[PDB]
């Protein structure tokens, strides 16, 4: 079983690591 | 115009000699057979990644590898595939030609970084995989097979945009700095042992492995050897028929699987708990042992998981790409000379 990070329910950014 | 003014400095223990237009050089790690520095470009006003090849003409194998990367990079013109803003050398003639620098737009990270420092929503996954597939369509249209898609070869920025790089060879290796340990985890069963029977469908497997990992934050098949790798796979997709089991495995591996009891296919909705059922459904069409039954890059773009982004008009294809040179057996100075012709012939994108 692999439970997802953020459960689905009924503009996108990414944080750069440094 | 004519030749720019160069300046010199020491980064990663070697002289970097670059046009003055590139400033504030900062090392951002290794690339394939070279290493990469972030910079500011005073010409275009963008931040750029500059990769210096590391002794590109030291041997035949390397000289040919250098040619192969430049040719390829020159050809890739697509939003989701690394291409060239610039390529330069400080030499003024072929006789003093030893070093090759390659410049592209600066991407902040790759998916390895992302997956190891934050959780992704389903929206994040939708767009990220949408981009991988879109580029993959382009790459496959040119009769090119990537072979080595994995998180570290997918570069990303803060806006969640994505570009595919570092195309791999149809070759198995355990050499230094080739990424061989992680490549095994994303590699299609049919090419885990040899490169005799395969096609472009190998990349879609890879994509499936990557998608799952973006959803869960964990590597889906993190095997320790080829036997353990095949086990881990079959445990999910079910033991296959005997004809197919033999296409995708070695004598020893096959014997190990048979010394275990038949494994049933798992319902992917019970593995990936909390997943968007559209996400699961697509995974179910990527991760299949029968490569023919595997959904293609083209088709997957039309899947309902990407309803929010799909647009058949802005998902372009490529001019097929001429790989004949690959058949020639040349000398270092011979490859190095073709590499020079390509440096000189290079035309940059327009300034927009
Ligand atoms: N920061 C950044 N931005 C874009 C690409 C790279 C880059 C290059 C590279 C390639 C061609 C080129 F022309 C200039 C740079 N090669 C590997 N990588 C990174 C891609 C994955 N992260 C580590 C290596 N790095």
């Amino acid at each position: 079983v692999y439970p997802v990070s953020v459960p689905y329910s009924s503009t996108l950014s990414l944080v750069m690591p440094s | 115009q004519e030749r720019p003014t160069f300046y010199r400095q020491e980064l990663n223990k070697t002289i970097w000699e670059v046009p003055e237009r590139y400033q504030n050089l900062s090392p951002v790690g290794s690339g394939a057979y070279g290493s990469v520095c972030a910079a500011f470009d005073t010409k275009t006003g963008h931040r750029v990644a500059v990769k210096k090849l590391s002794r590109p003409f030291q041997s035949i194998i390397h000289a040919k590898r250098t040619y192969r990367e430049l040719r390829l990079l020159k050809h890739m013109k697509h939003e989701n595939v690394i291409g060239l803003l610039d390529v330069f050398t400080p030499a003024r003639s072929l006789e003093e030609f030893n070093d090759v620098y390659l410049v592209t737009h600066l991407m902040g990270a790759d998916l390895n970084n992302i997956v190891k420092c934050q959780k992704l929503t389903d929206d994040h996954v939708q767009f990220l995989i949408y981009q991988i597939l879109r580029g993959l369509k382009y790459i496959h249209s040119a009769d090119i097979i990537h072979r080595d898609l994995k998180p570290s070869n997918l570069a990303v920025n803060e806006d969640c945009e994505l570009k595919i790089l570092d195309f791999g060879l149809a070759r198995h290796t355990d050499d230094e700095m080739t990424g061989y340990v992680a490549t095994r985890w994303y590699r299609a069963p049919e090419i885990m042992l040899n490169w005799m029977h395969y096609n472009q469908t190998v990349d879609i497997w890879s994509v499936g492995c990557i998608m799952a990992e973006l959803l869960t934050g964990r590597t889906l098949f993190p095997g320790t050897d080829h036997i353990d790798q095949l086990k881990l796979i079959l445990r999910l997709v079910g033991t296959p028929g005997a004809e197919l089991l033999k296409k995708i495995s070695s004598e020893s591996a096959r014997n190990y699987i048979q010394s275990l009891a038949q494994m049933p296919k798992m319902n992917f909705a019970n593995v990936f708990i909390g997943a968007n059922p559209l996400a699961v459904d697509l995974l179910e069409k990527m991760l299949v042992l029968d490569s023919d039954k595997r959904i293609t890059a083209a088709q997957a773009l039309a899947h309902a998981y990407f309803a929010q982004y799909h647009d058949p008009d802005d998902e372009p294809v490529a001019d097929p790409y001429d790989q004949s040179f690959e058949s020639r057996d040349l000398l270092i100075d011979e490859w190095k000379s073709l590499t020079y012709d390509e440096v000189i012939s290079f035309v940059p994108p327009p300034l927009d």
